[PDB]
């Protein structure tokens, strides 16, 4: 049996009607889903473990499917002990329980579809150099792990034919004051900055953005993990999806990771069935060497040995004026297709910091004094040493 | 109305002197209304059942705090998780004892840990100037594959790049080894001769055995050891020269309960004033907001200069660890353990008897043995190598 | 070669000479996984021992 289990009062009025929905939604040779409502409310781990123990030893489930309403990612390591000490595979697909955690408990089962940083950083770069966008900023402040934020972005400007440079703070500290952030702001050398911070100290500081009256139309800024115009974010398909799709695919990896020691022998691990009633819990293996090759609706599920995605599929997020946040281009599988098509500069998505400043030229093809060159293939960027002419189009070194 | 902390201990008969600690906060900073209160429960034999005896044990009772210790039985840090989960998941600041391991220093899994013991990666600090001392220039070590043995090899390499560069060569090996000499058999062609190992308390006993039929427990030969692969079954079937380290305050309960009530009793003190002291939440019915000043108070307990206790050097890092803290090097002398130094951040050498080295020797032998035998690459470039 | 033996012989020492593997003289580049840059050739079979 696999345990359904949602959290939140929002949830409790659609957990009655998922059940039967997704029982002949997918299906699997020599298995029986059957789906199960629950309404347990509450951030106190009371319901949590007292609840999901009896269903256990009730209802006899392996395999757990989590959502949650609010953005509170404290519950993702109160499963990630239980997934750990009963050898319950527990799966999160979307909510509070979605943000990559490391390092996981050694001997667990805890999976988690979402992006890492590390993940996140390389599709950033790809959308400053499809706009010419070379000038940015690495500004960031005390964070768990800003250690890996800096040692990733020296890697990634190193080699390539495009040139790139490189300027950034150290730290920012919100009781510090608007005047002293201000002052510590005015060390900059580039248009573009690229934010990692908590999201409890990033109002504060978007907040005291205004106060340096650094959050015009010229200036716009990158989220990694009030609100300034011409804000970029990704969040690996996370208005996507809807909420139908989310269960069926989180059932849909452990019936066909079940399946993976189903097809060499018959034998059904009943080690999760019981919290309590064993004082012994030595008896565990493979635990995590299955669910490494999964691929559904077309796509590829593929999880690492540390506990989450892989291979993901990474959607870019913008703002509009009327403060909402919407989906401008996309991403396949390392593709990197961008809508909205890209004309000209500085009039997409960006304006200059002065109009009078920004004027127009025209020029010829003369061999010896202007030299036109198509654009290098292999990055989609023009190369060093040149700049772009788009043929009124193209765009050509 | 009244100050009370919660903690957990091994067993009631040591709360019983936990009580007798704080009936003493009338005689304290303040003075005025504190009212400390043990509110101490004797841990449950298994830690699963922890996460059922914190909810309605501690925060039910409005702690500030929590003070977990280690178990009778030897454990693998099952006590302190289940409390770091649980007090982390309300930011309420949390400090144990007699927590000697590496995983509770990163702040990504465990946000709020304040131990006052330092973890076994400290002894590579040991390690640097006791062999400073003693003109040593470059090591061999053996370091398990996990996560507490790559803790101290990041350390010590970081340090050893002012001094002398990097050492000769780090080699790893499983944490399950049985019977592995393969790595051993490189391990006397390097010409080094300070082996250093880092193993855990069981995985040294087979390299112990390992060693002992390659002759390398002769003379020539020293060992730096840490303090884990000492005691149980690594002091039988152990080279007759072992220069392993220890802890002199370690393993004292008593003294750390003491000592641990001093500061937050302390802390409280300071914390009284204008500002927002908004109490901890009471009870686990409904407990969903977090309070605003938790991570004030933690931030008080790291900057407590305490100068009483363990000789009044109770201070604190950006993270929980104790600053120098006296290890009281040990020497190994026929099934006799003698000091024959101490530490106290800058070695000190009580040369208390003598120093025998393995095989016997007497005076310290050096980690050199030049070898005239030399391996020589060359390239195909016609005027100068032909082939 | 032949400065070779003239070391030794002053310098009293016996070699074993072995040419190179791969053939390249040593350049420094990006393994495949992240940016840990490794040598290789004459460069990179000194400093492995």
């Amino acid at each position: 049996n696999v345990a359904l289990v949602f959290s939140g009062p929002a949830y409790a009025a659609e957990a009655a009607r998922l059940g039967p929905a997704v029982a002949a939604a997918v299906r699997s040779p020599g298995l029986d889903v059957r789906p199960v409502a629950l309404v347990l409310n509450g951030s106190d781990p009371r319901s949590l473990v007292l609840q999901l123990c009896d269903l256990l030893s009730g209802l006899r489930v392996h395999g757990v499917v989590f959502e949650d309403d609010s953005r509170a990612p404290a519950v993702a390591p109160i499963l990630d002990f239980l997934s750990a000490q009963t050898s319950l595979p527990i799966v999160a697909v979307h909510g509070g329980a979605a943000l990559v955690l490391t390092p996981k408990e050694k001997g667990s089962t805890f999976l988690q579809l979402g992006s890492s940083t590390e993940q996140q950083l390389q599709v950033i770069f790809e959308v400053l150099e499809e706009y010419d966008w070379t000038s940015f900023v690495a500004v960031t402040t005390r964070a768990p792990g800003h250690r890996a934020f800096l040692s990733y972005i020296e890697v990634l400007t190193d080699g390539s034919l495009v040139g790139w440079e490189h300027r950034g703070a150290l730290t920012l500290d919100p009781g510090a004051g608007e005047a002293v952030l201000s002052a510590q702001l005015r060390s900059v050398s580039a248009q573009i900055r690229l934010l990692f911070c908590a999201r409890e100290e990033a109002e504060p500081v978007f907040r005291a953005a205004e106060e340096a009256g650094l959050t015009g139309s010229g200036y716009v800024w990158f989220m990694v993990g009030p609100l300034p115009a011409g804000l970029f974010a990704v969040r690996s398909a996370g208005w996507r999806d809807d909420l139908a799709r989310r269960v069926a695919a989180g059932v849909a990896v452990v019936a066909r990771g079940a399946q993976a020691l189903l097809r060499d022998y018959g034998f059904l691990p009943e080690l999760g069935h019981d919290c309590r009633a064993q004082n012994r819990t030595h008896r565990g293996e493979s635990l995590h060497r299955y669910f490494m090759n999964i691929t559904w609706d077309n796509r590829d599920y593929s999880f690492n040995e540390d506990g989450f995605l892989v291979n993901p599929s990474l959607v870019v997020i913008s703002l509009t004026r009327d403060r909402t946040w919407e989906v401008v281009g996309s991403w396949e599988q390392q593709t990197l297709r961008l809508k909205y098509p890209l004309w000209s500069r500085y009039g997409r998505f960006l304006q200059p910091v002065d109009d009078t400043q920004h004027l127009t030229v025209a020029t010829l093809e003369e061999r010896p004094f202007v030299i036109v060159e198509p654009a290098d293939p292999i990055s989609g960027t023009c190369i060093r040493d040149s700049v772009p002419c788009r043929s009124q189009p193209e765009k050509r070194c | 109305k009244i100050v009370n902390i919660g903690a957990v201990l091994s067993t009631r008969k040591h709360e019983q002197m936990f009580r007798e600690a704080v009936n003493q906060a009338n005689k304290r900073h303040g003075s005025w209304k504190i009212q400390l209160n043990a509110t101490s429960v004797t841990h449950k034999p298994n830690a699963i059942q922890m996460a059922l005896s914190v909810c309605e044990d501690l925060i039910s009772s409005q702690v500030y705090a929590i003070l977990v210790s280690h178990p009778p039985t030897p454990n693998d840090h099952f006590t302190p998780t289940p409390v770091s989960y649980t007090a982390g998941f309300y930011r309420i600041p949390v400090l144990g004892l007699t927590t000697r391991m590496s995983i509770y220093s990163d702040k990504s899994i465990h946000l709020s840990f304040l131990r006052t013991v330092p973890p076994y990666s400290h002894q590579s600090s040991v390690w640097f100037e006791m062999m400073r001392v003693y003109s040593w220039n470059h090591i061999i070590l053996l370091v398990s594959d996990d996560h507490e043995g790559r803790a101290a090899q990041k350390r010590l390499e970081t340090l050893l790049e002012e001094r002398e560069s990097k050492a000769e060569k780090v080699l790893q090996f499983d944490p399950g080894t049985k019977n592995v000499t393969a790595l051993l058999m490189e391990a006397k062609e390097l010409e080094a001769r300070v082996i250093i190992l880092s193993a855990s308390e069981d995985d040294a006993a087979t390299v112990y055995r390992a060693a002992a039929m390659l002759n390398m427990t002769g003379s020539g030969y020293v060992w730096l050891v840490g303090e884990r692969e000492i005691s149980g079954n690594a002091l039988r079937y152990a080279p007759d020269g072992i220069l392993g380290l220890q802890l002199i305050n370690g393993k004292n309960e008593s003294a750390h309960i003491s000592d641990a009530v001093g500061v937050v009793a302390q802390a409280v003190h300071e914390l009284l004033e204008k500002e927002n002291i908004t109490d901890p939440p009471r009870g686990c019915v409904g407990n969903t907001n977090i309070w605003k000043t938790g991570p004030l108070f933690k931030r008080v307990l790291m900057s407590s200069k305490y100068a009483d206790g363990v000789t009044g050097r109770v201070e604190f890092n950006e993270d929980g660890d104790r600053k120098f803290a006296n290890y009281s090097i040990m020497n190994l002398q026929n099934r006799k353990l003698v000091q024959v130094g101490i530490y106290n951040g800058t070695h000190v050498i009580p040369n208390d008897r003598k120093i025998i080295w393995p095989g016997g020797e007497t005076e310290k032998p050096r980690g050199y043995q030049m070898s005239t035998r030399l391996k020589i690459v060359t390239i195909h470039q016609e005027p100068f190598v032909y082939v | 070669i032949d400065l070779l033996i003239k070391l030794a012989r002053t310098m009293n020492f016996t070699y074993e000479v072995h040419l190179v593997a791969d053939g390249k003289f040593g350049t420094q580049e990006r393994v495949n996984n992240s940016n840990k840059k490794e040598w290789n050739g004459m460069m990179g079979e000194l400093l492995s021992g």
